[PDB]
RNA sequence: GACGGGGCAUUGUAAGUGGCAGAGUGACGAUCCACUGAGAUCCAGCCCCGUCGCAUUCGU
RNA sequence: GCUUGUGGCAGCCAAGCGAUAGCGACGUUGCUUUUUGAUCCUUCGAUGUCGGCUCUUCCUAUCAUUGUGAAGCAGAAUUCACCAAGUGUUGGAUUGUUCACCCACCAAUAGGGAACGUGAGCUGGGUUUAGACCGUCGUGAGACAGGUUAGUUUUACCCUACUGAUGACAGUGUCGCGAUAGUAAUUCAACCUAGUACGAGAGGAACCGUUGAUUCACACAAUUGGUCAUCGCGCUUGGUUGAAAAGCCAGUGGCGCGAAGCUACCGUGUGCCGGAUUAUGACUGAACCCUCUAAGUCAGAAUCCAAGCUAGCAUGCGACGCCUCGACCCACGUUAGGCCCAAGGGCCCGUG
RNA sequence: CAAGGUGAACAGCCUCUGGCCAAUGGAACAAUGUAGGCAAGGGAAGUCGGCAAAACGGAUCCGUAACUUCGGGAAAAGGAUUGGCUCUGAGGACCGAC
């Protein structure tokens, strides 16, 4: 994956775009990133994160689970020189092997997300 | 006691002292190693930074996600009209290092380059090289010139050409004083170098005799001045809390009790910018030759008739009429700043080095606003 | 060149290497020429009411 | 050099004149339309070119 | 500061465990001064006493990363050891903490010093003034090393140090040299290798190549983003100039957009070649068949030195242009070799 | 003693009478300050501690919980509206004002 602008640091709460029952995901860390002193770990589209569920089904709450960011509000530059952003920040609950916990996705997803995650790409409606 | 957490130090100690450069024109600190098997050629050039624009091209790079897809890339335009050779300088080896052996100057020197030898050209009698030019008239004088050249062929180990720019071709520079530099000849034997540099006297050497398309070059210049600056901007340290008495834009601890001195490694406030910098591995995307189709900003895919200059001119520079280089990325210094271009010191055996650039589109919209037209013709046809 | 786009708000041409692309929540792609046309449409101004846009000139001619 | 002209750019259609446009009221009347992508500004650190100007020292 | 009992770290022997892969009882020798004691040498006409934040250097008793040796090392993983301090060692919940303990990421989340680094750098949560509660104690006033809550953090213009800025040093200017000083890059992933080597199986590497990313550094503004007193344009509240047009006041009246300049891992670009070696593994080879060593050689690293990059008033130097007491004496090279066995010689009116 | 406008208002803001431009001046916009602002994406991850700042705010209509010493809580919470212009209706005295 090419570098993208990071828009979602730790403690960001994003919409849940799947149908598992969760309403929002609270990002507690971003996988794969080693840190710097005082820098907040930050995620972008196509990153797997560790999150909890603050609103949603009781059985989904109070546990740490993986998720992948599918939509981000922070504009990022594509290689063709166009800056892109979404209306909201969204993510989908997955397992550590990358498989979607749910079955259906609400709204569009990024092309950067679909390229990395074939199972999320298969369940997506529109890939912009 | 040890510091509670580790982070790397702010800034590099390898660019010390962060002072104002003692020169304005960037200086070549090391020429490429001479290979006597290759033909004689120049190793450097002088140019002027006109401005920036962006290009679109299709990338051929197997294994990349950008393969067979178009990319947008920012480019710097450097206007490089031909240099005039006006002299030769020889160097001999010595246990203390290289030493200038002798120099020979041409009979005709323009007043643009002769202004370089004066602090006040218009108050002087302009006598520089007036008596030196008399050696080319008599016969004993011509004997000295030939004897100096023969001394060059026998004793020199390094031969350099003395060349100056034609600074009056760029009217927007508003300067009559030419820039003068020494350029090394890096081919053949010493006799080959002396013969090659002597045949160029009072002659124009174009940028295509020195560089070619898709070549990695090094750019030398002085960065933009910024004056006195605090530690936060000069060195990139972090700000203190809002609650900090006597201000928050400082380094909190500037050293321990022992050693009982401030160290050279601690960030302090002072001059920021206007530093000498040598930046390497900048690819040449285009060589615009005056009087040829390559000078226009049209590509094989875009047949629109337009010039390299953006609508309304290059901001703070003017119109590019002479030869120029398109170079990927940014370049040292502000607009109008003289920049030294040098051949790479190392072998460029790499994919990025050996990639062949094919331009698809060159933006020529105005850079003085949110420009939306590519030409003045298109703007007038749009409004009627 | 040939692959040039139109602004969704102002209806003007966009050349390669520029453009702001906004994806609405219902998978609608809005391409904007610059920051002015993007700030409008986010302040909810209708392009038919601004005299300098393509839509306004089309309705008024 | 000072103006000026053009290029480029920002805002968004000027004043004025006219209209059997305009809720209604007894001539008034927000607003709308035309002249009008108009008007205004644009180097002060943007680009290109008809009117007017223009004392103190130093000898290797 | 001395000491090192206690704290921490490292050895010797080898009964045992599984003798010395890895461990190791009973004994026994040390080292260290980030523990705590012991002492009372310095300071009471005062050296600002906890902790954290910030910032730089230093150590090695090495946690990861580089190169290796060993295994009860099939692979994968792990453990022991060596050369090594070049580069890293993070984001959080509770707590004033130091210490701790959990969540998570990571290649890894090693340990420490610098007046228990760092208060004319901050902060002031804790300790520890005066107000006030409680418990226990006291006849009482009051005490508590128990808890609780509220409680002023002063000065730099001096010298030095450090960061930058001018500058004389026998004309003036241009182009150069380069002693010396500084220094920098870093780590991870994906793909192919390959479901291959190995293995009964379950499992399961790696080099080369390619493509990216992390941390850092140095620039830059074509685009995106930010910034407005362009007071640039528009709209608008209250007042005011008899109205209208045009403005002004409300210290920037307010709102919208806003070029230019500045600027962001919030944007873009770039970041480096040779030699010597450590560890170790070897060649030839005696001593004395063997032997990496005795002589003589080789390969060898996140190492070192160069190169490159920054400075260069190094009171250093080169080239060019322009002119107001006889002071006598040239071999290279070798000493387990080229007559020599030291210029301990030779030359010179050496004489006025 | 104490005017006009806006406004509920001796609030704030502007103006008339009257009074003043006295607070050393000039040149330039470095760092660090002091006072005052804005800032994409995130939203307390900062810190002993949301310290500081931001958000709320006038009026009209709807609607308002636990608990309660029955007085409160309460402006609880939670929603909607507000400009300009042209009119219309109602509310009086012996022609007028809101
Ligand atoms: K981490
Ligand atoms: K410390
Ligand atoms: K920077
Ligand atoms: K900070
Ligand atoms: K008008
Ligand atoms: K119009
Ligand atoms: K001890
Ligand atoms: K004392
Ligand atoms: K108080
Ligand atoms: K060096
Ligand atoms: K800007
Ligand atoms: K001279
Ligand atoms: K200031
Ligand atoms: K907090
Ligand atoms: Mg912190
Ligand atoms: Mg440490
Ligand atoms: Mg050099
Ligand atoms: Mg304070
Ligand atoms: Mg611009
Ligand atoms: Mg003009
Ligand atoms: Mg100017
Ligand atoms: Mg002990
Ligand atoms: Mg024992
Ligand atoms: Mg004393
Ligand atoms: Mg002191
Ligand atoms: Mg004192
Ligand atoms: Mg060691
Ligand atoms: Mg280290
Ligand atoms: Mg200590
Ligand atoms: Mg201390
Ligand atoms: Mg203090
Ligand atoms: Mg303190
Ligand atoms: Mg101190
Ligand atoms: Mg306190
Ligand atoms: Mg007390
Ligand atoms: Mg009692
Ligand atoms: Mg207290
Ligand atoms: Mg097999
Ligand atoms: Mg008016
Ligand atoms: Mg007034
Ligand atoms: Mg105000
Ligand atoms: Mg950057
Ligand atoms: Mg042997
Ligand atoms: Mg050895
Ligand atoms: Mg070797
Ligand atoms: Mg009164
Ligand atoms: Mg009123
Ligand atoms: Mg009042
Ligand atoms: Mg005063
Ligand atoms: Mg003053
Ligand atoms: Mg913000
Ligand atoms: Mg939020
Ligand atoms: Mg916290
Ligand atoms: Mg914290
Ligand atoms: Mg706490
Ligand atoms: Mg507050
Ligand atoms: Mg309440």
């Amino acid at each position: 994956k090419f570098r993208m602008s990071l828009g979602l640091p730790v403690a960001a709460t994003v919409n849940c775009a799947d149908n598992t029952g969760a309403k929002n995901l609270y990002i507690i860390s971003v996988k794969g990133i080693k840190g710097r002193l005082n820098r907040l770990p930050s995620a972008c589209v196509g990153d797997m994160v560790m999150a909890t569920v603050k609103k949603g089904k009781p059985d989904l709450r109070k546990k740490v689970m993986p998720a992948v960011i599918v939509r981000q509000r922070k504009p990022w530059r594509r290689k063709d020189g166009v800056f892109m952003y979404f209306e909201d920040n969204a993510g989908v609950i997955v397992n550590p092997k990358g498989e979607m916990k749910g079955s259906a996705i609400t709204g569009p997803i990024g092309k950067e997300c679909a390229d990395l995650w074939p199972r999320i790409a298969s369940a997506a409606n529109a890939i912009v | 006691s040890h510091r509670k957490f580790e982070h790397p130090r702010h800034g590099s100690l390898g660019f010390l002292p962060r002072k104002r450069c003692s020169r304005h024109r960037g200086k070549v600190k090391s020429f490429p190693k001479d290979d006597q098997q290759k033909p004689c050629h120049l190793t450097a050039f002088l140019g002027y930074k006109a401005g920036m624009t962006h290009i679109v091209r299709e990338v051929e790079k197997p294994g990349s996600k950008l393969h067979k897809k178009e990319t947008c890339e920012a480019v710097t335009i450097i206007e490089t009209p031909p240099l005039v050779i006006v002299g030769l300088v020889a160097y001999v080896k010595t246990p203390r290092g290289l030493r200038t052996l002798n120099s020979v100057w041409a009979q005709h020197l323009s007043e643009d380059v002769r202004r370089r030898f004066y602090k006040n050209w218009c108050k002087s009698k302009k006598k520089a090289f007036t008596k030196y030019a008399l050696k080319y008239d008599s016969d004993a004088g011509k004997k000295e010139i030939q004897l100096q050249l023969e001394k060059m062929k026998k004793y020199a180990t390094i031969v350099r050409v003395i060349a100056h720019t034609q600074i009056r071709k760029m009217k927007g520079l508003k300067q009559k004083k030419a820039h003068l530099m020494e350029i090394q000849v890096n081919g053949g034997t010493i006799a080959d170098k002396v013969d090659y540099g002597y045949k160029f006297f009072e002659k124009e050497v174009p940028v295509e005799a020195v560089f070619q398309k898709d070549e990695m070059v090094d750019i030398i210049g002085v960065t933009k001045g910024k004056g006195y600056e605090g530690v936060v901007t000069r060195w990139g340290v972090t700000r203190l809390p809002r609650k900090t008495h006597r201000g928050l834009r400082k380094v909190a601890c500037i050293g321990a009790w022992h050693p009982a001195r401030v160290s050279y490694t601690v960030a302090r406030a002072g001059q920021n910018g206007y530093h000498h910098r040598t930046e390497m591995n900048k690819k040449i995307y285009k060589m615009g030759k005056s009087g040829q189709e390559s000078h226009e900003a049209c590509t094989e895919f875009d047949r629109t008739e337009k010039d390299i200059t953006p609508m309304g001119g290059f901001p703070h520079y003017g119109v590019v009429k002479g030869d120029y280089l398109m170079i990927k990325g940014c370049c040292v210094g502000p607009k109008k700043r003289v920049v030294t271009l040098r051949q790479s010191l190392l072998k460029q055996t790499s994919r990025l080095a050996l990639e062949e650039i094919k331009l698809k589109f060159i933006d020529t919209s105005s850079k003085f606003g949110h420009g939306r037209f590519q030409t003045t013709d298109e703007k007038q046809k749009f409004y009627g | 060149v040939l692959k040039t786009e139109l602004c969704r708000f102002s209806g003007q041409k966009i050349y390669p290497g520029k453009g702001i692309r906004f994806i609405r929540s219902d998978s609608q792609v809005f391409l904007f020429a610059n920051s002015k046309c993007k700030r409008y449409f986010h302040n909810r101004l209708k392009p038919a009411k601004l005299c300098w846009t393509a839509m306004y000139r089309k309705q008024h001619k």
